[PDB]
């Protein structure tokens, strides 16, 4: 390889070239914010169920931002799924119900926002390049809404109308793309189980599982969108994930300080 | 399956490297295209072409990862369709930007006969890992488009015939045969390269409403004209989506 | 009185809670308006309905004030726009945006028949304060620019007949009695729930041009297009306003 | 009460009805900024004046964001006169009126931005929320355009065209949204008289009125927008205002202070 | 010289002074506009007049830089443009921001007979230093437009006759006499005032397409429509462009 | 002169009125950002170069805005030239150009921003006006995009389509417009020699010459835009610019220490 070599292939080649590919493969990767940490607060599992759940995040975030810097994107919840089953019931096409989802995942990130404006912490939009606030350690911390930009063009499920990237993606691929050292979603169980918990009377607790392994266990769509799965597979930089109980007081900053707690999801 | 949203539309995406060749290939496709306006209702989506390539370049040069890479070669495509829409302007036609193409394209084509767009989707930082190169590109873009609106059709315009065995200006040239069809699958399951995204392909496979799309050569004109008339003039793409 | 900028305008305000019906009832409202298209220039303006209650059930739980909650109901409002119009789209219906139906409607309704927007007003963090749930929503919104354009009329599509003397799906339905017709100023007065928002009592007080605005049931096929002819076949409310 | 109760009372009822309404009011009062003081800096009371009126305030300004977090809204002036007369001698409504003075206090907020630029304030849209300029000491202050959203949809006056809710109001409704801890008016008079002290020869100062009294006076369409009045009678958070001249040096640093310059005015 | 993007377009500014006069002015100019409208594809850009002298009274009192003032300028012209269009506003006429005429005027004027805009252009804080007052106003940004669209004219619609040789109104309009024809050249090696900006005529020197542009006087009705088919009513200004 | 003299003017004559602009010309200078210098970094010359010519000038950049605050203003280069090579050939005229252009400094200040990030250095639009990084330690320094706002409504030059006011214009009148201390154009010559260096054999360097000087030698249009030389001589703040090679190490720190590396170029 030679970036001469490159830069003739991709002049002179169609993208589609596997030598061109593979020559690509080979370029220095840059981490645009390493020393961030993208966690996603589920709009379920945590934002629906009011101030019991969401005053304790807002404390923990307030608190962990003093050592930890943060992205953190909302999820979207009951008012999404309302949505998606009035536009699936009238036969509107998966990118009609993507670009409603987002709505809701904005009313949960204006809502969470708010929360925290006193404390310096803002919601923006471009969270992996909000230089300035994630600079300063009076601020040191941004919210942002966690669906993905595809709308429209979002890819159909192989069955059925609803979005198959939603806010678990959307965050997950912010915190690959700007090469961010974890990955944390916070939801409403302890972690994953091998049956759903709120369903099945003896699922048991597992702390570490590939995705291989949850796979080969029919795990693929359980506590997180199943697509997520395989970009963490393809990932360059977020490797593995961290699935916490937003609902258990400080789980969060525990997760941050290198506690076990909740499972760890790994690409292999 | 969901209902067509614009069941009257024809999308066309005109390839970057089309443009790329300045008026000897754009002053004759934009001829063809004005004698096309009364005929059709039409979405036309540029690609991104040679420039794009620079800035992979560069930004792979500097190390920066797919989703860096993926906004900065739509602006290309953007750029590309700015430039078709000012030759097509006397016409009424103008570029429209991509909140409004998905949420407004209906009023535009009630106003105007035809406008021009980005075929890139809006998939930037949040592009998906992988390849360093974006892989949901113009031809994807485009699809998703025609595919989300149940469009009557979308017509690729190409640099070359349609799809060949081997890149026919690569160094298997000589033993590049062209395929008047093929199907989504089976190009999906071979290696080499193709004048279409490898995404497309997967678009296709999920698809709900677009059974075919025609890749025909836009420097010879009277192409597009009859691929928009149903017309075998390329290369025929079956996605395996079937008729109710 | 001020010139009437559209005088030539129809208002239709779609409530929130027709729309939560889903498709038995958005069908054959679509059907309806399909119908209308030739017939009226329409804005159709859409209310929020249930999703708005979660997210003041929501935002009251995190204590956030009035200012915080209404653009935040305003949300499902162009939500349910953006569904209706999408609905429509295959004939040259969209969603515009507040700015948009402000500063540029008379050009949108020169290229298509209809276009659809969402029935807040913009007040946002600075709604009113007083009570915690705000004050100025989709029917108060509607009326604001159905006066401001000098529009032709305001119709109130319901999920009931019209208003009654108690709510009739309430713990007093049995002695709900249908009132044909009324003025804003009686209904200012009295105490007890409304289909139509308390604001929009106000506006009609201090209003310039419209004379009367008719809430009908959009559940039944027909009203609709009854009401914009101006028979009455709902309840009529008198906004005190006179002729010139 | 009950959050179930309220849940119950939200799905069923209309938002009009009386037992939900009373029910909602019962719900806990989060105030988002309760730090800051809103600043008012009137159109035609101050910047209209230029240079001998506008650079002592920002002198003061600069000089009370180390002691004090600052939401600064411009009003509008002369130019906005000028267009209303206009727009009302073509018959068009108060709406349109409404979208025309905006422009106006935009103006103004962009030259007190440009003066104020060097000392770290911004001029911003979202003065409420914009919490990362609110967090830092070396800047605690912003700027913003003091015309309300209502454009079109402005509610008239009962007679004529001119929009009453104007910079005044717009000013003290981000205040009580935010809920501020204080709401200041710098106009060109020391505060409120008995009558006009440019028309009338012996106007009488008053330090301290309730709306209720200002009414019983006469004084309703005064110093203050008067819509200014009620909605100040409707507050939750913001239930007195403090009016001052800006135009007597240190003015706004003395009642920042806590000093009672001028008049204050009380809900009740 | 460069293609003519849309030769069809008639090109209309208005001056900010005479729409100073309000109704007395506005009233019959509308008037005449509406009946022009079905003769023309019209761009109707409006001008500052005196707002913008106050907001540069303040910004020089304060000591703003010259492209502080440029926007602060500009503004006013915006406010003229919404307040024009709004009397239009039941013939179609909306007012359209200024990327909206720079990239998709062509299906505006699809949709709708004529659009206005603010005639200044977008220099902004890179207006070029020199004076203290803005040197890029409304006559200049009007003729930038109408020559790089290569409209078939710009007409320049004054509260005076047209060119004099010394300000009509001023302290030496004793001797000021009309001028019927001059050329751009002429003008631009005079000192004192005119009626257009002095950079009207750096940019028609620059120019490829408009030949001659009239100023005629907005005040006297009908001036404006005989204009517009090429009558000599006012003054024409000879750019020096020659035919091909 | 005076304020009131100056308001009759502005009030009573055309603008183009010799004796308001003599008037107005009496008018204070304020400088809003006194203490900034704006840099440009070539696209051709720099950016385009890759990683042996931006990874150097990012940690010069990271390095001088401990004690220098800065506006670093990107160039376009050859995607640019290849989009004027195509309009131009297709009969587009300059405005249209000018529209392409700024793609192209886009596309160079996002690529720019994504390796300052991390150091806390915002991609803005606004630079000048960019109140918040501009105060801070933290950040002290913008990224933006260097052409100018015109757009279609270019000036086009006396002959052909290209756009005559491109970045380094952009770039010039933005340090103008804000009374910005130091202008510094980062290239890929040592600076201003008396032929092409590119295309000459005996070039010799000049490190000091006017505009007037440059004229008279033939150099009106060499290292930078040539109306950047009459926007120069009409300039009320920046009276002088430096022209410096990026590709030398620490040449840029150098410069803002207050060496004469490179050229310096005055109005006079
Ligand atoms: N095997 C499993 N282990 C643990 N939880 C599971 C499992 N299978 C399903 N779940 C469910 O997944 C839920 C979390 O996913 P859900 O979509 O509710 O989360 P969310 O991130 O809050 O969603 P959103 O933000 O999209 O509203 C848990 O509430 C749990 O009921
Ligand atoms: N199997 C193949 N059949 C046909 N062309 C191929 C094949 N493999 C590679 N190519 C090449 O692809 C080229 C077309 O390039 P490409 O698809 O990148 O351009 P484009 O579609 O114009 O660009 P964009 O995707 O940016 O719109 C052809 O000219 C040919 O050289
Ligand atoms: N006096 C009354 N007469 C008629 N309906 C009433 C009355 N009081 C309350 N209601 C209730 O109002 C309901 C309509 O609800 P509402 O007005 O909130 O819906 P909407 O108008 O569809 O919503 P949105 O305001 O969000 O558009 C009726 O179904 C009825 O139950
Ligand atoms: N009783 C009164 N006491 C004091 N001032 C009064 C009274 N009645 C009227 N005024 C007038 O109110 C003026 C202040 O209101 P005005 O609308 O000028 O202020 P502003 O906030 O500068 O306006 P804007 O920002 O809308 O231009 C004072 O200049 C004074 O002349
Ligand atoms: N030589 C001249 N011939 C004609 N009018 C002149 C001349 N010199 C100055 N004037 C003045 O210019 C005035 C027109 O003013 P001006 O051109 O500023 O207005 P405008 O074009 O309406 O404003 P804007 O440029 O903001 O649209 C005339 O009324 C006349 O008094
Ligand atoms: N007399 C001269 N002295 C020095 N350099 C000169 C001279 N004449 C021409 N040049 C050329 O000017 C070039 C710099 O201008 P160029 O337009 O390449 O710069 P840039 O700022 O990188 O451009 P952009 O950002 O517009 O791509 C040098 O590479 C050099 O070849
Ligand atoms: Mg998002
Ligand atoms: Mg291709
Ligand atoms: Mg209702
Ligand atoms: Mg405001
Ligand atoms: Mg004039
Ligand atoms: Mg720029
Ligand atoms: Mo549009
Ligand atoms: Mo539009
Ligand atoms: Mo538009």
């Amino acid at each position: 390889n030679s970036t001469a070599e490159l830069e003739e292939l991709l002049m002179q080649r169609s993208l589609t070239d596997p030598q061109l590919q593979a020559a690509a493969a080979a370029a220095a990767d840059f981490r645009i914010l390493p020393d961030a940490t993208v966690i996603k607060i589920g709009g379920q599992s945590v934002i629906d169920r009011g101030r019991a759940a969401v005053y304790p995040l807002v404390d923990e975030i307030v608190a962990a931002r003093k050592n930890h810097k943060l992205l953190i994107g909302t999820g979207a919840g009951t008012r999404a799924r309302h949505l998606y089953s009035i536009a699936a019931g009238l036969g509107l096409p998966a990118g009609v119900l993507a670009q409603l989802g987002s709505s809701v995942a904005d009313q949960n990130a204006a809502m969470l926002g708010q929360l925290l404006a006193k404390h310096g912490i803002p919601v923006v939009g471009g969270a992996g390049l909000s230089a300035v606030p994630l600079s300063l350690a009076e601020v040191n911390a941004v919210v942002f809404s966690g669906m993905p930009p595809y709308k429209l063009w979002m890819r159909p499920a192989a069955e059925g109308v609803i979005p198959p990237y939603r806010t678990d993606a959307g965050c997950f691929l912010l915190a690959e793309q700007f090469g961010c050292k974890q990955m944390i979603f916070v939801k409403d169980e302890d972690g994953l189980y091998t049956a759903n918990p709120k369903t099945s009377k003896d699922a048991t607790f597992i702390p570490r599982i590939s995705v291989d392994e949850m796979k080969a266990k029919g795990l693929h769509d359980s506590i997180l969108e199943f697509p997520v799965l395989d970009l963490l597979q393809s990932a360059q930089h977020v490797r593995e994930v961290q699935v916490v109980n937003g609902l258990v007081p400080g789980n969060l900053t525990r997760a941050l300080a290198g506690e076990h707690v909740g499972t760890i999801i790994t690409a292999s | 399956r969901p209902i067509r949203l614009l069941p009257w539309l024809q999308v066309v995406k005109i390839g970057g490297r089309v443009m790329d060749r300045g008026a000897d290939a754009i002053l004759p496709l934009v001829e063809e295209l004005r004698k096309l306006l009364p005929e059709h209702r039409l979405l036309i989506l540029t690609g991104a072409g040679v420039r794009a390539r620079h800035v992979f370049s560069v930004g792979l040069d500097l190390g920066l990862p797919v989703g860096s890479l993926a906004p900065l070669a739509a602006s290309e495509a953007g750029q590309n369709g700015h430039i078709l829409a000012a030759m097509l302007a006397s016409e009424g036609v103008s570029y429209v930007e991509h909140p409004t193409v998905a949420d407004q394209l209906a009023i535009h084509l009630s106003a105007t006969r035809a406008v021009v767009g980005s075929a890139f989707p809006p998939y930037h930082h949040h592009e998906f890992p992988g390849s360093r190169i974006p892989p949901h590109r113009a031809d994807t873009g485009a699809f998703l488009l025609a595919d989300a609106f149940g469009a009557a059709g979308l017509t690729i315009v190409e640099n070359v015939d349609g799809i060949y065995t081997a890149d026919p200006n690569g160094p298997d040239r000589g033993q590049a045969r062209f395929l008047p069809e093929t199907s989504a699958t089976d190009l999906a399951k071979s290696e080499g390269p193709l004048p279409v995204d490898r995404a497309l392909l997967d678009v296709m496979a999920t698809a709900r409403h677009i059974e075919r799309v025609q890749v025909v050569n836009g420097l010879v004109p009277g192409r597009l004209t009859a691929a928009l008339r149903g017309e075998h003039v390329g290369t025929l793409i079956r996605t395996g989506v079937r008729p109710a």
